């Protein structure tokens, strides 16, 4: 699914 | 839209006292794109998504549906 403010820092 | 719409009934999210929650987070919350109708997005704290679940959704391509929607995709 499409996603915002997912990635690691 | 933006980050700092009321997602559901229920939000919680408001630009005048989030905090970050999830791992991923610093300035801004975390969203998820519910697949329902023409498409809208939701902070996933407001729908009690665990950070693991939240995870595994955005690295996959599964769709996902919202706690408002979902039973409806299912049916
Ligand atoms: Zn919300
Ligand atoms: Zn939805």
């Amino acid at each position: 699914a499409r996603t915002a403010q997912t990635a690691r820092k | 839209s933006g980050y700092w719409i009321t997602c559901c009934p229920t939000c919680d999210v408001d630009i005048n006292t989030w905090v970050p929650f999830y791992s991923t987070e610093l300035n801004k919350p975390a969203m998820i794109y519910c697949s329902h109708g023409d498409g809208h997005w939701v902070h996933a704290q407001c729908m009690d998504l665990a950070e693991r679940t939240l995870i595994h959704l955005s690295a996959g391509s599964n769709k996902y549906y919202c706690n408002e929607h979902v039973e409806i995709a299912r049916a």
